[PDB]
């Protein structure tokens, strides 16, 4: 509506969206590292035997 | 500047404050390490049920008044000039106390033929788990484990 | 506190067993690690632990 | 590792000045530090992350008798206080 | 008399990013990219020793 | 903001989650002593 | 935290990074939110 | 032996342990016997029982 | 007494005698008589330690 | 006097209970550790304390 109420409202959604998209960008950065351990434990029988 | 009580109020000055838990987790906690002195004693002092009114008495009133003072002859927890209508029993005061505050040894009837293995553990003295920890939030299990 | 802090993470669902094992491991500890300074007054290692 | 350096000046000031005071009686609204968060939210209006919570001046420190210990990793302060401020009154120690 | 109510400051976390190469595990991995995976359909190594 | 981890396979999709709560103050005001006799405020 | 535009300046250290609300839930107000919710705006 | 009071408690663990740090006993450290707690006084006991 | 495949006794009175004589208050004694389709329905206890 | 000060290391109490528990600890400290040097002269790092 060309008012300052609108631009605050417009900017809030982007300040969520950027905060949202930074989460999933860090997610595959985390999730790769999560997956890094799983195939290493599908192998590697324990030390004792 | 409060109410003048004679020769001036004498001028207190109180201050308001307030504090929140600025922290989302278990910040700043606690410990427990020493045993100074066991404030109330390890004691032999029994329980007196004639301290309070709770029960229909004997209908043979000759019997119960015999047993009235027979129990409450000289208990440390035995009153003199017994119960009025409203009020406490006014447990007397002995002339001296040495070790500390006195214990209360309350008794509950048990059959003799249980294990001594139970009571070699921190167990519930009623004989069955009773606290509100073990229930599984099904809205009816609390009294279910109880009775 | 210390028995709880290992369980803040995961489970605590219809794995209600893990709520119960939280309890049975809890009460054993409070019988154990209280007045530890005082239960151990000479074990120089264990206090620093 | 003792006798460290901390602030003697008691920690800062909040006053209900013209930013607060106008909002205080007229609407009943109060915002801690309405200056910057009014300013910044006026400027992001012309283009949360408010990292100006408290970092302004780092005020003056002095040197006190303080007892620090090295509990493994952390530098932990440690003081016992009965003779300091709980001494000789009728208030119990906590 | 006056009577206001107060919002006394609010504090947000700053969630951290993790590069997986900025972590000690990635010596056990070989971070190598391949922009055309979804058509590769197979792979092998014939390992002469 | 609790971050998420991209879990792989036949698992439920972890949404980017959000947490917003509020706290309130308490008051617990302190108290101060009274100390004033007579005629120190006056004279002879 | 309750007034979200106040938390646009955090003015302090989000520092502990421990599992919130699995602790004592002593907070007068707290919201365990996923990536977004309409009341934020 | 109270049917209400154990049933009166909650079971969310966050509030359970912190009440143990400061509970109110039914006993009194200002009396010759265990006089049951006078309705105007505080005690601030620990009480794991 | 499962509903998988256990040949009963000849005397019908004997079986409902002994099955009920066995299943009085076992923690694995099923609550209701067993359905054809469905599990054996182990009765949920109130509390556990 | 080593228990006398730590009796006064409180608010103060004349409620006849602390007076008893003062005495019942005071007689134990005298019955046990009165002649400490010479009672334990074989030790060290207690005469320090």
């Amino acid at each position: 509506d060309g008012t300052g109420i609108s631009l605050h409202r417009q900017l809030r959604a982007i300040q969520q969206l950027a905060r949202n998209v930074q989460a999933v960008l860090g997610a595959f950065e985390r999730g790769t590292a999560d997956q890094m351990l799983h195939v290493l434990l599908e192998k590697a029988p324990p030390l004792a035997l | 500047a409060r109410h003048e009580t004679g020769g001036g109020v004498n001028f207190t000055l109180t201050q308001p404050r307030g504090n929140v838990d600025l922290g989302v987790g278990y910040t700043a906690v606690a410990a427990t390490g020493t045993v100074r002195n066991p404030v109330t004693d390890m004691g032999n002092l029994p329980q007196n049920f004639y301290l309070g009114r709770g029960a229909p008495p004997l209908l043979d009133n000759a019997a119960a008044v015999y047993l009235r003072n027979a129990v409450v002859a000289g208990n440390r927890l035995g009153p003199a000039q017994p119960l009025p209508v409203f009020g406490c029993a006014q447990v007397p005061r002995r002339a001296g106390m040495d070790h500390g505050q006195d214990a209360v040894c309350e008794f509950i009837a048990t059959p003799v033929a249980t294990d001594i293995n139970y009571f070699r553990r921190p167990c519930n003295p009623r004989g069955r788990a009773a606290g509100g920890v073990y229930a599984g939030d099904k809205e009816g299990d609390v009294i279910a484990l109880m009775y | 506190l210390l028995p709880m802090q290992r369980y803040l993470d995961n489970g605590r669902l219809a794995t209600r067993v893990a709520r119960a094992t939280l309890v049975a491991e809890l009460k054993r500890s409070f019988c154990d690690t209280s007045f530890f300074l005082g239960k151990a007054g000479h074990r120089r290692e264990a206090i620093e632990a | 590792e003792d006798t460290e350096a901390d602030v003697p000046v008691t920690y800062g000031e909040m006053v209900l000045n013209g930013a607060n005071l106008v909002t205080a009686l007229v609407m009943g609204k109060a915002v801690r530090s309405l200056d910057d968060v009014g300013r910044h939210l006026l400027d992001m209006q012309e283009e949360n992350r408010e990292t100006l919570d408290e970092l302004e001046s780092a005020p003056q420190t002095t040197r006190v008798r303080a007892d620090l210990v090295a509990i493994g990793d952390r530098l932990v302060f440690l003081e016992a206080l009965e003779k300091r401020i709980y001494a000789a009154t009728n208030v119990p120690y906590p | 008399d006056v009577e206001f109510d107060a919002l006394l400051g609010s504090y947000c976390n700053t969630l951290s990013l993790v590069r997986f190469l900025e972590l000690g595990l990635s010596v056990a991995c070989v971070c190598t990219k391949f922009p055309e995976l979804a058509y590769m359909n197979e792979g092998r190594v014939q390992f002469e020793v | 903001h609790q971050p998420l981890i991209a879990r792989d396979g036949p698992h439920p999709v972890e949404q980017p989650v959000h947490n917003y709560m509020t706290k309130v103050i308490d008051r617990r005001a302190l108290n101060a002593a009274f100390s004033l006799a007579t005629e120190a405020i006056a004279l002879l | 935290g309750y007034r979200y535009a106040a938390a646009m300046v955090p003015t302090g250290s989000i520092l502990s990074t421990i599992e919130v609300a699995s602790h004592r839930r002593l907070f007068d107000f707290f919201a365990a939110v996923r990536s977004d919710e309409n009341s934020l705006y | 032996f109270t049917a209400a009071d154990i049933t009166a408690k909650h079971r969310c663990l966050e509030r359970l342990i912190v009440e143990t740090g400061s509970a109110v006993s039914t006993a009194t450290a200002a009396s010759d016997v265990q006089f049951k707690r006078p309705p105007g006084c505080r005690e601030l006991v620990e009480d794991p029982c």
